[PDB]
């Protein structure tokens, strides 16, 4: 139950987004990418809208993914994916969670021990 | 309301980025934040990009703002360049209102941009001195021979009070001069911190080997 | 230093200009009641609020170009627009190309009026949307 006066705007169609409560529209952000509250990196990551609370998922790619230590073979279906796909993290990495701290622009990735390269 | 986290951005060249907060102090408010870069002449230039360019944020927040040199090195690396950033605050409003007829604001906070090259021998707070002035029959101009904008205020002649002036590097500005206005100058400037600089005097500009 | 936090005298900086009577209007150019408002400039030192640079936006209207639309649609008034008003009862000019110094308060007063841009006005739905910006030294 939020209003904005879509005439302080105008590509509008963002707007019930924010009516609803989310912060951050789909598109391109320069995040820090945390994992396991370890630092990976500073890029630009396209955020889709998708199922999160937030409305909006980050596309991570089998491959990203494996540059911050995935060890996907033990990822069960990540090896059918395609290279570009975006992996559905929190689906198919079991207990996994990605959040975007929009203030900090700050994408935090978590994954269990169990998926990542040890021993 | 909303607030930005200060009222210039000292952007040093060879940075990846440079940050600015923008504050929410009221628990039942959300506000759309949308913010740019404009040049000089207060027109959109979006080789400094802004982002996120359009967020919410809900209640008593602070978010960052980050500012990403895309210039690809092409402005002067001798002297500062301006740019204006730009952040509108959009409120929401109560439903209520909309059985109303309302006028709604909305605010843009603008703040300098200094976009500031590398390795430029004379300290910022040292600046200030090197002004000089030159007097006509009905205008001051204040005269800057340093590589930072300078920002002149409380510029007194005698006790007239006279504009504030920004001077450009390596460049020159004027202000009237009302016919009643005293001999000796003072002034000050609005420093990197946004504080006040000291009081000084003002000295002027002087024919070759000559005081 | 931080900027001014900005505040108006209605939390979501609204001000309710009041239903449209058309028996009011009996000229172009003719105005309502006044509607007064505020800019509040807060937690700042006087550093940052002095000479602050203001300048007023809005989507102008087609008949006087120097007062807010009010748009066009269904049940929405004809004829008026909406007429900002500074400290000294003067028309405050809008959408001017990229001056104007305020100095001396934290406050800063302006007043809103619908005005007639036809002879013969007509009621309803009248809302207006405006901006200003506050540029810093």
């Amino acid at each position: 139950d939020l209003y904005f006066n879509p005439r302080f705007l105008a590509a509008v169609a963002d707007l019930s987004r924010f009516e609803n409560g989310q912060e951050l529209p789909p598109g391109t952000y320069r995040v820090d990418i945390y994992l396991n509250n370890g630092y990976m990196a500073t890029r630009d990551v396209t955020f889709n809208t998708g199922d999160s609370e937030q409305g909006i998922v980050p596309c991570l790619t089998r491959a990203q993914l494996a540059s911050m230590g995935l060890n996907t073979a033990s990822v069960a279906g990540m090896n059918l994916l395609a290279d570009d796909a975006c992996v559905p993290l929190t689906t198919m990495v079991q207990d996994a969670t990605a959040h975007l701290d929009v203030g900090q622009q700050r994408l935090n990735l978590t994954i269990p021990q169990a998926f990542m390269s040890n021993r | 309301g909303v607030a930005l986290g200060a009222t210039r951005v000292i952007y040093p060249a060879g940075q990846k980025q440079e940050q600015l907060a923008v504050t929410n102090n009221d628990e039942n408010s959300t506000y759309l934040i949308q913010s740019w870069v404009e040049n000089a002449d207060g027109v959109k230039d979006g080789r400094f990009i802004v982002t996120p360019p359009l967020f919410a944020m809900k209640g008593k927040k602070e978010n960052t703002l980050r500012i990403l040199d895309a210039t690809n090195n092409q402005l002067p690396q001798d002297r500062e360049s301006l740019f204006w950033m730009n952040v509108k605050a959009i409120p929401s409003m109560d439903k209520s209102k909309l059985t109303e007829n309302t006028l709604q604001l909305a605010i843009i906070s603008r703040i300098k941009l200094y976009y500031r090259p590398a390795k430029l021998a004379l300290p910022p707070d040292q600046a200030a001195e090197k002004l000089r002035f030159r007097r006509s029959a009905n205008s001051l101009t204040l005269i800057n021979p340093t590589p930072y904008y300078l920002t002149v205020t409380e510029l007194n002649a005698g006790t007239r009070v006279l504009e504030n002036a920004l001077v450009p590097p390596m460049g020159e500005s004027t202000v009237k001069l009302p016919s009643d206005a005293g001999s000796n100058i003072t002034y000050r400037t609005i420093n990197d911190y946004g504080a006040l600089t000291p009081k000084m005097t003002g000295v002027m500009e002087h024919h070759h080997h000559h005081h | 230093a931080e900027t001014c936090r900005i505040e108006a005298g209605d939390k979501q900086m609204t001000v309710n200009m009041g239903q449209i009577s058309s028996n009011r209007f009996h000229a172009v150019g003719e105005d309502s009641a006044p509607v007064p408002f505020v800019i509040h400039l807060r937690e700042c030192s006087t550093v940052v609020s002095e000479r602050v640079g203001v300048a007023f936006h809005g989507v102008a209207d087609g008949k006087n170009p120097d007062v807010l639309s009010v748009g066009e649609g269904p049940g929405i008034a004809t004829n008026i627009g909406v007429a900002l008003f500074d400290d000294e009862g003067n028309l405050v000019p809008i959408n001017r190309p990229p001056k104007r110094l305020y100095s001396g308060s934290t406050s800063l007063h302006f007043i809103a009026k619908y005005r007639a841009t036809g002879r013969r006005v007509t009621g309803g739905i009248a809302n207006a949307q405006a901006w200003f910006s506050l540029t810093y030294q």
